[PDB]
């Protein structure tokens, strides 16, 4: 069994740039190890698309991380994600007659 | 020196980011072996650009919100209402004047 499908799977789930140009079998060498495997199946097996940020992301947290500004960790991160999370419905701000008024 | 910084790095980054089990931990020859040739670049990718789960909910939320409270509408509606807070405190020192 090609064991280095389920690699490229991942480096695709990362949003590499080459990870099209990269065959299963061209690092089939990685995967040849159980030292190596020890770890290459937890990658493989444990790693989404969800534990990657976009470049756009990362760069807006690099400039906020120079702003100083305090960073949304624990109870004030899931704090503000749940008041965005209950803003998701329909919510009547950003309303352009009251800034008139 | 690239190819053991590398490794060393991506040990750590492993370890302390993603909880990667001991026994499931990649050791110092095995990081060597995989960043060598091909592997030291698109490694170096995951360590910039892949993080655990909680690092990544953390960054999201703190733009999501930050952005948010950061948007000129935002700003525009405070100082609007700070300039209605300034004139009826005006209305009210002009009025003493008087």
């Amino acid at each position: 069994m090609s064991c280095g499908n389920e690699f490229v799977e991942t480096l695709k789930k990362i949003g590499y740039p080459k990870a099209d140009n990269l065959n299963g079998e061209d690092f089939d060498w990685l995967f040849e190890g159980v030292e190596d495997e020890s770890f290459l199946k937890w990658f493989c097996g444990n790693v989404n698309e969800q534990n990657v940020l976009s470049e756009r992301e990362l760069e807006a947290f690099s400039i906020l991380q120079k702003s100083g500004k305090p960073i949304l960790e624990g109870a004030a991160l899931d704090e503000a994600l749940k008041t965005c999370k209950t803003s998701d419905l329909k919510t009547p701000r950003l309303d352009d007659k009251e800034l008139e008024k | 020196m690239e190819l053991a910084q590398e490794a060393r790095e991506l040990g750590c980054w492993a370890v302390e980011e993603m909880g990667v089990p001991v026994a499931a931990r990649a050791p110092e020859s095995t990081l060597r072996r995989l960043c060598l040739g091909q592997g030291a670049d698109i490694w170096a990718y995951i360590l910039q650009h892949v993080h655990s789960q909680r690092t990544v909910k953390k960054i999201r939320g703190n733009l999501l919100w930050y952005g948010h409270q950061d948007s000129p509408q935002v700003r525009r509606k405070l100082e609007l209402e700070a300039a209605v807070t300034r004139l009826r405190a005006e209305i009210q020192e002009l009025d003493q004047s008087l």
